[PDB]
This record gives structure tokens, C-alpha cells and sequence, in this order.
């Protein structure tokens, strides 16, 4: 009763596994014709209600075969036996179904590692699952019998699974995205009387961070029963008989059921190409012109300048003074370039997760892998890179995540097409360990603005403000010299707060505003 | 074949060999040969494969039992099961070779603090394997990942103690067993396996293996007309390696590097040279002079000397096998393993007695002894235990054989490290590393500079007088920078490169060396002695 | 604590010690780790209260600085008669030579002499380290020679310094005359 269209979005690992489970039944042959061994053990991983089991019904309709649907802690019986004999006679009937496919919900609960499962059964009951898993390599079970998997956390399986023959293609699937978030809205309301529009839906998706596939049903229909309690409440003599038809969903409706909504959107890993871009903020043209060269070059022109290949380096810290826009140049060169922006800053880093953090940054950086042509980032990693020991109470935990950061980073190779940017204003916090090159080497300072880029960010003000003409730009120009991006940005907002403040009906930003602006700002650099 | 396994291979070979490939009549003539192996290490790399065959190298019978596959529901059965397994081996030697190989005994042994039928199935192949003792030709192979991972119990002399770990992903071992795996596949011809390899940092060989098959494998889907042949094309391959999990992970630095990227203090480059590797003629030497040789010697110098080149350019000098010692190799999540890694290496050491090893920054290595009050007790475990394995000596006293290995050890936190460290008879020589003076600095830039593209119009001269307070490391990447600003600003195609860049990246690059800091650093450090 | 049991169960026997300063740093210094320190030094007092038990069982011991110890072992009756060991003289420098010279094939331009007096504010083991060095200079000359010559000796002269000066003599002997017993 699902078919896969049901399935909300994510249509190319879809695709993906749908290939990849149907033609090993279909011709094992083709597998055979390459020297290929028929892989037996898929797994699914992400964060929950995703749709591990909305993916495992709709391939259950859609296969054409046998499948049998076995939910994970239902087994647990702590009688003896009765778990692997029952998972014996599940496999009796694999064989006698011969063209078919298993799957397992909830698996991490089967096969919690020796340090997490504090019962043998566990781990006995896991040997019997391998002893099975190797004994599907019968021949005339080859290609028939086939293996499904879905768990809550990857992170909480076995190093026993994925070895080969019994578990390769770990695919993943997520939080998803701005067009996945409108399609899986669309593809929810499928079937609902609804009073919304496109536009409307357009930016009801855009205020959507976090959501997910159940969670995004759960939200529509809560809005569908405050639209009902809506209607009931103008009415109250009104049977369901007059009212289960007429009743659709307008904008309020979402954002009452919405305003009440954790959208599991703690601590996730978000593949967001920003909005961002150079027009955004101009200026520094040799700064982001030396960086996209360190970050874009080495894989053009060092390949042609390989001729003196003195070396390509990878780490680059270019910093100077707080305040000068940086992280914003972070974003623009990474969406103007054209690569999946990642981020993790040291403040936000700064918890006592013991090993928690250092898996953050790991699991961070395998995403990167698995998106390669990209940019992490950091952002004022001075944060958890202080001054070592001078924090005795917090930098003990600093050293060693450092020490894990490196442990990953530390493939120069594995860093093929993949850069990486921290951040910080004070090249002296900064410790020259991490910079015994190889890893994190070339370095530029990016100094304060220029009258050219105070020109340019006052353009960028007047054409974002209603301001009066009789302002020339150049008078600020002769005295907004020494300022800073942020700084001078905080003058335009305080200059129109001011035109506001005189005329809480102004529609221009006068002399006497911006000369009181100046009065009260200034160029704060110590 | 056994593919990148043949060293390993053939040392396992004479091992295990020893008992069975002679015969036993002179064990008989009052020895007791160890009996029962371990070979530890992710598996389907061809340690299955290779047991199989050294099995057949010698001739023996391939019982390839998996003992996993032997669990019981009940206790009693599988005592049985393992009845009937080691009683096949019983007659096996009651025949010949009985090369009983059991692998996975670790999900057979469940360590203390666990239930009870552990306890029984332990102690039942135990008497298993002490009561075929007796028996002639009575040999396993338990075949698991991590030592650790077994029964305690199961580690004694007279026990499972011969253990050796599975071969690790060296460079040379990559290549071959990425053309051992490919001899059936039908990859494209033109490979160059040597990069895929070095991108395959960490990965075993049954990831290399996993890793073509999905190449392979999305190679046939988006293709479909040579439905037979397929030119596996490097571009897929690449790919998949890049959609692929990475590694889960004493690396010897493959790198030779001679004592030509090196220049200045070249006292102290005599000075190794005297200390380290004259002992090689040694066996001659102090016997028409006398003196001995010192046991251990500590470089110092401040860090951004990058003295582990220097070390390296040594064990480049003397061709003697070289290991190396780290702590980011020794800061494993594994409290109470970096201990036993020591010894490990130490071991290794003992294996090619003519040894030579290094231990980098020991500050990282050990840190501070009391600066932490409340997790700071295995790390001195390992200061005991290094204190007690650092006793190298023999009989050295008036032919000769020179099995005595040499440990040298380098930092720059002296001051943090335990002082029972510099003990004479442990430590018996410590050197200083000054920064360089003007002419070392102008060498070592010399030597840095002379592969990029230099112009007609430089002084190195005036850089060296202006470039004080200057680490190696400052020089190159100095002289790297002003390169990059030649090259890019001028020539985005360029030829040449002009001084001007290095006088501007002067203050790009703030050198923070205050001599202040050199005096602390020297007199701290020389009143460490 | 075994230490003294296994002391007294074979009676005739010699207590050693040596750097009694490193336990005999006084507590306050550090807040947390002269506890064990002067439990130590505590258990030490009582384990030789066995005097009379200490059926003669002598206890030798030494140190580079007797100031720093605790009077609780300068108490009289436990360890009184002292020694401060005089620096070698020109015949106990004559004979670390001849100890030196009997296990290196040495030159005959030797000349003892000078040597001792060139070797004066050393220590006896850094005069071997002294010859040591020159036999190392030596065989710098050529890998394969045969004799030191004592040019190179002299060099090494030069290149070692006493680190020790005279004034820590000066503190000896005024320690020495401003303490306890000494026979």
C-alpha cells in the first residue's frame, strides 16, 4: 500500500538500492560474468523514524518476492534457543522461499559491542547470526537468498558485522534538504484537503531545520486537527457528519502545531549550501584571490606547476583582527566555489562530552569524505586549541581531542580535494606543533578594511537602507577610515535607528543622523 | 597466493615448522616444544588462506573447522562438539600432521567478571590440549583479531603463548596484494596501482579487496554493452575509494633521507656519529681503545628543529632496521596497552637484535607527573615499566657478538619528564640542539632553496643576517610563501622568483623565537643534566 | 619494611643507603607528595629502633649534602660517626690512571705529571671520562689506529670543565666542622 513514490524524497539511493537489490536476483550472471561475489549483507543507517521502516514496507510491496519482516527486540527471549533456532527456521523458510529477502529492524539492539552488552547471550547469539550469514554462501542458495539491515546508530554495531561477506554497502540516509523537505511535504499532503498554496508551502519549508519524515506527518496532521478544533470552535452543535470534509489546512494551523515542535534538530550535520556570496561582501581581492588559489590550484595549477613543485600545501589560516567579516569570506569562497560547506566551531565544541566530541569530529569528517569535493571548517578553534596547560580544568580535554583531530587529519592523502580552515585573530594562541608542516601550512592575514571596502560596504547599506541623498558617501569615506566591516555595519543600523527614533515615520536617513551615529560609535580597535 | 603475506608467511613457516617439519624422538631426548599458536589480526586478508598454505608448504591437513560455528544452546553439547573436533586431531596425530586450525577462540572466551560455562569450556580444551601433549603431532592455530580479546587464562607458558600479529598494510604488501586480488578480476590494463595503494592509508588487504568489488561493481552497473569485458576504469575505482568507510587504522618511516637536507651544526651531526653508529664497528673498535659503549643518549633542542629529521637521516646512515616510537602511534583509547606496545617494540628490538630506536618528544610521550592530580597513574605505569625494559645490556667484558640494540630519545619539555629517566646506566648522554647561528642559517636556507625556482636578483646573505630567530621550519616555509607570491602575483604562469617576496612574508610569518626564550630553554635544560 | 625482615633473617649483613637528601626533602615544599615521603622516613626510624635487636647488623650509609637530611637519623646513637670523603690526592689520581691505563692500548708519550696536576677540582670518574673522550679523539684520528696520542689528550683536557668548584669543598669542611661527631 506503499509504493515507492510514498517514500519521501531521497529518490537517488532509492534508485541506488533498488538496482542493487533487484538484478543480483534477477541475473547472477552479471555478478559471476566480472569475477564479483554477490553481496549478501545491506545496511541503512541514520538518525530515527527516517524511514528505515517506511523503506523496509514500500520495498515489501514493491519487490515481487519474498519478504519477511522480522522487528528486532520481538526475538529477545531469554530462553535459550529460541532466539537462534527461531532465526534458524526464518532461514529454513529463506531457503525454501529461494528468490526473497530478510531484513532486520532495530539490529543494534542483536549486537551491542562487549563493552555496551553487558549479557553473553548477546554475544552468542551474534556468532550464531555470522555462522548463518557464512552458510548463505551455499551455491544454489547464491543469488536467491539476500540480506537487508536497518539499525538506530551505525556507532552502535559490531565490528564483527561488517566484514566481508556479511556486511558491505553501508549506506547512508539522513536529515534531508531543502528540496527534500518540500517534496516530502508534498508527497505527505498527497491526499489531504488542504487549504495551502505554493508559495505559502515554499516558505513554510524554508522554515523548516531539523524535520523529519514522521515528524513532518506528526506536524501536518496536527495542523489538520487545529484547523477541526478551529472549526468546531466557531460552531460547537456540529457532528463529524458536517465537518469531516470542509475543514483544510490553512498557515496557522502550521505554525500553532509548530511553535510546539523539537525537530530532533539538537546536533545534527547539515549539508546546507549557504546564501551567501563574494557580491555579499567585496573588497580584499588579493586575500580571496591567494586563498581560492591555496584551496582550488593544487588541483590545476601545481598539477601544472608541478614543474616547480615546491609543494601544495593544504592547511591554510588566514587571519587578522576580530570582526573583519572572516567566517563570511569562509562561507563565500565555499559557495561561490562551489563545494558542501561543513562547520564546526570551538565555542559550540566547548562541552564536556568526553570522546563525544572527538566522535563529532570524526563523524564530520567522514561525512566530508563521503560529500570529498568539499570545505570543513573551523571556526575560532583557538577555543578547544588554547594555550595548552594553561587550562588544567578544561584544556585536559583539549590536548587529546586536538590529538584525535590530528589522528584524523593526518591523511595529507586522504585530504585529496578536501581543505581545511580554523579560524582565530591571535597567531600567538595558535601552537606551532600543529603547524610542523604536512598538515596545516600557509598563512595569510587578512588586515582591516580599506576606504575602497568601507565604500563598497556603505553601497551595500544604502542599497539595503532608504537613506537621504544629501549624505555623500565620501564624507564617511574621509572619516570612517580605521573602522571594521562589523563595525561600520553597526553604524548604518544605529545611524537608521536614529532616523527612526527623531520620526518614528521617516523614510530618510538625514545628516544629523549619521553625524549622532558617529557620536556614538567608534573605532574600537585596541 | 598470499598475496603481501610471505614474510610473515615464511616466518610462521619455521615456526610452527620446528616441531613438526623434525621429528620428535629428540624432543623425546628431554624437550618440550611449545605447542598451540595464535595468529591475531583482521582476517580474511589470507590468514585463512595462508594457514591453508603453509599446511600445504609442509603437507598437513587443512581442518578449516569453524569454531564459531560450534555454539550450543545447552552446556554439554558443545563440549561434545569440541570432543569431536579434537579427537579427529587426536587421530590426525595418530597419522601425522594435525594441523588443527580453530579460529575466533575469543568469541569462545568471554574474559573474567562473565558468566560461568566459560569457565568449564575453557578448562575443558585445556585439558584437551595438555592431555594430547602427550600424543605426537598435536598443533592449533587459534585464529582471533586482538590478543586482548581472548581467555587470560589461556596466555601461560606451556599455553597458548607463541601469538603473532597479522601482517601489517605496508606499502610493498598493498601492491602485491592488489595484483594478488586483481590476477581474477578484469580490471582495465593501464593501473596505477601504486596511487590508489598510497591513498589506501591504514586499509587491510580484505578492504582493498572490498573496495575493487564495489568499483567493479558500479562499474558494471552504468555500463552495459561490453557486457562481458569490462575496462574497469581507474576513474570508478577512485570514486568508489572515495565513497568508502575509511581505515580503522609503529610505523617505521618508509622515507630515506640523507644528510644532505640537513645542514648546520654539524658538531652535533659528529657527535651522533660518534655516540650511535661507530658502535657498528664496535666488535673491534673499544677493543684496541677500551672505553664502552653509552647506553642511552638525549638530544634537546628547541622545538622547530624538526629533530626527527636528523634522527631520521641517521637511521638512513647505517642501514640498521629502525622503528619508531610517537604518541599519537601511543595514544591509542586502550588504557594499559601503551605499555605493552613498548615492549612490543622492544621486542621487535630483540627479533632484529641489531636495532636502533627512537623516542620522539617524550614530553608527549610522558607527560607531566604531577601537574593533573587525578589522571596521571598509567602513565607512571608506563614510566615503571619503561624505567625496568630500558636495562638493554649483555656480557660486554674482555670475538664478540654484538647483540645489543641502542635507544636514543629526543624532546623538548626535559624539565616536565621524570628525572629518574637520566639515570647513569640509563641515559648516559644528553646534547644540545642550539638554533642556528647566522651561517646555519644561511645553509640550511642554501639546502632548503635548491629546488625552487630561484631568481637571478636574490641574497640569501641578507635574509640570513635579518632572518635571527629563525626555526628551520620558519626558513622553508618562508622561502615557500615569498614562491607562491613570485609565482602567483606576477608569473600565474611565472619562470622566475625575486627576493622582494621573502622581505614582505618576513612579518608574514611573526617569528616568536625570543632569545629569552633560548636562554630559559638552555639553561633549564642543561641544568637538567 | 621486607627489607629490614629479610636484613635481620641473614643477621650477618650491611644496610646500604645513598641519596638520603631525595626522601630528606623537607614536607610543606610539596602539599601532596612528602606524605609518603615522611610516612617513609617515619617507618624508616622504625624499623632501626631494633638496636639492641640490630645484634650487630651495621648500617652504612651516604650522601652528597648531610645538611638536608632530618636530624631524626643525626639523633645521637643511630648514625653518629662521620666521614667526609677527602677529593683524590696526587696519588690517588696516579692510581685512577694506572686502573685507567691497564684496559686501553695507550701511547708512551703519556706523562702522568701534568696530568694530575691538569686534573685538579675533577672528580676520579670524570678523569675517566676525560681519558675516555681522548681515546674517542683518537679514534677520530682513524678508525683503525692503535694509540692515543696525549696532544688529543690535552685537547680534551680543554674541552672538559670541572663543573664542581672549590667552594663546594669550602661548605664540605665548614659542614664538617660545624656538626656532630666524627669519631
Amino acid at each position: 500500500k506503499v509504493t515507492y513514490d510514498m517514500i519521501g524524497g531521497l529518490s537517488s539511493q532509492l534508485k541506488a538500492i533498488r538496482e542493487i537489490i533487484e538484478l543480483p536476483l534477477k541475473q547472477p550472471e552479471l555478478f559471476k560474468s566480472y569475477g564479483i561475489p554477490a553481496p549478501r549483507g545491506v545496511l541503512l543507517y541514520g538518525p530515527p523514524g527516517t524511514g528505515k521502516t517506511m523503506i523496509a514496507r514500500a520495498v515489501a510491496n514493491e519487490v515481487g518476492a519474498y519478504v519477511s519482516v522480522i522487528n528486532g527486540p520481538e526475538i529477545i527471549s531469554k530462553f535459550y534457543g529460541e532466539t537462534e533456532a527461531k532465526l534458524r527456521q526464518i532461514f529454513a523458510e529463506a531457503t525454501l522461499r529461494h528468490p526473497s529477502i530478510i531484513f532486520i529492524d532495530e539490529l543494534d539492539a542483536l549486537c551491542p559491542k562487549r563493552e555496551g552488552a553487558q549479557n553473553e547471550v548477546e554475544k552468542r547469539v551474534v556468532a550464531s547470526l555470522l555462522t548463518l550469514m557464512d552458510g548463505i554462501g551455499s551455491e544454489v542458495s547464491e543469488g536467491q537468498v539476500l540480506v537487508l539491515g536497518a539499525t538506530n546508530r551505525p556507532h552502535a554495531l559490531d565490528a564483527a558485522l561488517r566484514r566481508p561477506g556479511r556486511f558491505d554497502k553501508e549506506i547512508e540516509i539522513g536529515v534531508p534538504n531543502a528540496q527534500d523537505r518540500l517534496d516530502i511535504l508534498q508527497k505527505l499532503l498527497r491526499r489531504v484537503p488542504h487549504l495551502l498554496t505554493e508559495a505559502e508551502l515554499l516558505q513554510l519549508a524554508n522554515s523548516a531545520h531539523g524535520y523529519v519524515g514522521a515528524d513532518l506527518k506528526v506536524l501536518c496532521n496536527e495542523a489538520g486537527l487545529c484547523a477541526l478544533r478551529r472549526i468546531l470552535k466557531k460552531q460547537p452543535n456540529l457532528p463529524d457528519v458536517k465537518v469531516a470534509g470542509l475543514v483544510k489546512i490553512t498557515l496557522k494551523d502550521f505554525l500553532q502545531a509548530m511553535n510546539d515542535i523539537r525537530p530532533s534538530a539538537m546536533r545534527e550535520i547539515a549539508i546546507d549550501v549557504p546564501n551567501v556570496s563574494w557580491s555579499d561582501i567585496g573588497g580584499l581581492e588579493s586575500i580571496k584571490l591567494k586563498l581560492e588559489q591555496a584551496v582550488e590550484w593544487p588541483l590545476k595549477h601545481p598539477e601544472s606547476f608541478i614543474r616547480m613543485g615546491i609543494q601544495p600545501p593544504k592547511g591554510v589560516l588566514l587571519y587578522g583582527p576580530p570582526g573583519c567579516s572572516k567566517t563570511m569570506i569562509a562561507k563565500a569562497l565555499a559557495n561561490e566555489s562551489g563545494l558542501n560547506f561543513l562547520a564546526i566551531k570551538g565555542p559550540e565544541l566547548m562541552n564536556k562530552y568526553v570522546g563525544e566530541s572527538e566522535r563529532a569530529v570524526r563523524e564530520t569528517f567522514r561525512k566530508a569524505r563521503a560529500v570529498a569535493p568539499s570545505i570543513i571548517f573551523f571556526d575560532e578553534l583557538d577555543a578547544l586549541a588554547v594555550e595548552r596547560g594553561s587550562s588544567l580544568g578544561a584544556g585536559n580535554v583539549a590536548d587529546r581531542v586536538l590529538a584525535q583531530l590530528l589522528t584524523e587529519m593526518d591523511g595529507i592523502e586522504q585530504l585529496k580535494d578536501v581543505t581545511i580552515l580554523a579560524a582565530t585573530n591571535r597567531p600567538d594562541r595558535i601552537d606551532k606543533a600543529l603547524m610542523r608542516p604536512g598538515r596545516i601550512d600557509r598563512i595569510i592575514y587578512v588586515p582591516l578594511p580599506d576606504a575602497a571596502t568601507r565604500r563598497e560596504i556603505f553601497k551595500l547599506q544604502f542599497h539595503s537602507m532608504p537613506v537621504s541623498n544629501e549624505v555623500d558617501l565620501d564624507e564617511l569615506i574621509l572619516q570612517t577610515d580605521a573602522y571594521s566591516g562589523a563595525e561600520i555595519v553597526a553604524v548604518c543600523r544605529e545611524a537608521a535607528l536614529l532616523a527612526l527614533e527623531e520620526d518614528i515615520q521617516a523614510n530618510l536617513i538625514m545628516k544629523r543622523h549619521f553625524t549622532q551615529a558617529l557620536s556614538t560609535v567608534t573605532p574600537r580597535i585596541p | 597466493p598470499l598475496g603481501g603475506l610471505s614474510e610473515a608467511a615464511d616466518s610462521l613457516r619455521e615456526l610452527l615448522r620446528l616441531p613438526l617439519r623434525y621429528p620428535r624422538a629428540l624432543t623425546a631426548l628431554g624437550l618440550a616444544v611449545p605447542r598451540g599458536v595464535l595468529l591475531a589480526g583482521p582476517p580474511g586478508v589470507g590468514k585463512t588462506q595462508l594457514v591453508r598454505a603453509v599446511a600445504r608448504e609442509a603437507g598437513a591437513e587443512l581442518l578449516a573447522v569453524s569454531a564459531p560455528a560450534l555454539q550450543g544452546s545447552r552446556p554439554g553439547e558443545t563440549e561434545e562438539n569440541v570432543r569431536r573436533v579434537f579427537q579427529r586431531a587426536r587421530e590426525l596425530a595418530s597419522r601425522g600432521p594435525s594441523l588443527l586450525f580453530l579460529d575466533e577462540m575469543d568469541a569462545l572466551c568471554p574474559q573474567r567478571g562473565s558468566r560461568a560455562p566459560e569457565s568449564r569450556v575453557v578448562a575443558q580444551v585445556l585439558t584437551l590440549l595438555d592431555g594430547a601433549s602427550g600424543d605426537r603431532e598435536v598443533v592449533v592455530v587459534g585464529a582471533t583479531n586482538r590478543p586482548d580479546a581472548l581467555d587470560p587464562a589461556l596466555r601461560r607458558p606451556g599455553r597458548f603463548d607463541r601469538e603473532v600479529v597479522i601482517g601489517t598494510p605496508t606499502l610493498k604488501q598493498r601492491k602485491e596484494i592488489l595484483q594478488v586480488i586483481t590476477s581474477k578480476m578484469p580490471i582495465s590494463s593501464h593501473v596505477d596501482l601504486g596511487l590508489l595503494a598510497e591513498m589506501t592509508v591504514g586499509y587491510v588487504g580484505a578492504d582493498l579487496t572490498a573496495l575493487c568489488r564495489e568499483a567493479a561493481m558500479h562499474a558494471l552497473l552504468h555500463s552495459e554493452k561490453n557486457q562481458d569485458n569490462p575496462v574497469i576504469d581507474e576513474i570508478d575505482f577512485l570514486e568508489a575509494f572515495k565513497n568508502i568507510q575509511p581505515s580503522s587504522f609503529g610505523l617505521m618511516d618508509i622515507k630515506p633521507v640523507d644528510w644532505e637536507e640537513i645542514g648546520g651544526l654539524e658538531d652535533v651531526k659528529l657527535k651522533l656519529k660518534q655516540s650511535i653508529e661507530w658502535p657498528l664497528k664496535f666488535p673491534w673498535e673499544f677493543v684496541r681503545m677500551g672505553l664502552t659503549q653509552p647506553k642511552g643518549v638525549l638530544l634537546y633542542g628547541p622545538p622547530g628543529c624538526a629533530k626527527t629529521t636528523l634522527v631520521r637521516a641517521l637511521a638512513t646512515s647505517c642501514h640498521c632496521s629502525f622503528v619508531s616510537v610517537s604518541g599519537a602511534d601511543l595514544f591509542s583509547p586502550f588504557v594499559g596497552d601503551s605499555e605493552k606496545v613498548l615492549s612490543q617494540i622492544f621486542r621487535q628490538a630483540r627479533a632484529s637484535t641489531p636495532a636502533i630506536l627512537f623516542l620522539d618528544e617524550i614530553d608527549s610521550i610522558l607527560g607531566a607527573r604531577s601537574a593533573s592530580k587525578t589522571g596521571c597513574d598509567v602513565q607512571e605505569r608506563v614510566l615503571s615499566v619503561l624505567l625496568n625494559e630500558l636495562d638493554g645490556v649483555g656480557l660486554k667484558t674482555i670475538e664478540v657478538f654484538n647483540r645489543s640494540v641502542m635507544i636514543i630519545a629526543a624532546t623538548n619539555r626535559p624539565d616536565v619528564l621524570d628525572t629518574a629517566l637520566l639515570r647513569p646506566g640509563r641515559l648516559d648522554k644528553i646534547i644540545y640542539i642550539p638554533p642556528p647561528d647566522h651561517k646555519g642559517r644561511l645553509s640550511i636556507l642554501k639546502v632548503c632553496t635548491k629546488t625552487m625556482p630561484i631568481g637571478p636578483d636574490v641574497s640569501l646573505e641578507n635574509l640570513a643576517a635579518e632572518t635571527c630567530f629563525f626555526s628551520g621550519a620558519d626558513l622553508r616555509n618562508l622561502c615557500t610563501e615569498a614562491a607562491l607570491l613570485a609565482l602567483q602575483e606576477n608569473g600565474l604562469d611565472a619562470t622566475t622568483v625575486k627576493q622582494e617576496h621573502f622581505l614582505k612574508s618576513l612579518k608574514t610569518v611573526k617569528p616568536s623565537l625570543s632569545c629569552k626564550d633560548l636562554a630559559l630553554y638552555e639553561n633549564l635544560f642543561k641544568k637538567e643534566g | 619494611r621486607e627489607t629490614f625482615r629479610k636484613a635481620r633473617a641473614v643477621a650477618p649483613s650491611i644496610i646500604f643507603f645513598d641519596e638520603l637528601d631525595a626522601l630528606a626533602v623537607e614536607r610543606g615544599s610539596s602539599l601532596g607528595a612528602g606524605n609518603v615521603a615522611d610516612r617513609v622516613l617515619a617507618q624508616l626510624l622504625t624499623e632501626m629502633d631494633g638496636i639492641e635487636q640490630l645484634k650487630d647488623v651495621t648500617i652504612l650509609a651516604a650522601t652528597n649534602r648531610p645538611d638536608r637530611i632530618d636530624k631524626a637519623l643525626m639523633r645521637p646513637g643511630r648514625i653518629d660517626r662521620i666521614i667526609y670523603v677527602p677529593l683524590p690526592d696526587a696519588a690517588t689520581r696516579r692510581e685512577i690512571f694506572k686502573l685507567q691505563f691497564h684496559s686501553m692500548p695507550v701511547s708512551n708519550e703519556v706523562d702522568l705529571d701534568e696530568l694530575i696536576l691538569q686534573t685538579d677540582a675533577y672528580s676520579g670518574a670524570e678523569i675517566v671520562a676525560v681519558c675516555r673522550e681522548a681515546a674517542l679523539l683518537a679514534l677520530e684520528e682513524d678508525i683503525q689506529a692503535n694509540l692515543i696520542m696525549k696532544r688529543h689528550f690535552t685537547q680534551a683536557l680543554s674541552t672538559v670543565t670541572p663543573r664542581i668548584p672549590e667552594s663546594l669543598r669550602r661548605f664540605y669542611e665548614d659542614y664538617q666542622e660545624k656538626s656532630g661527631l666524627h669519631t
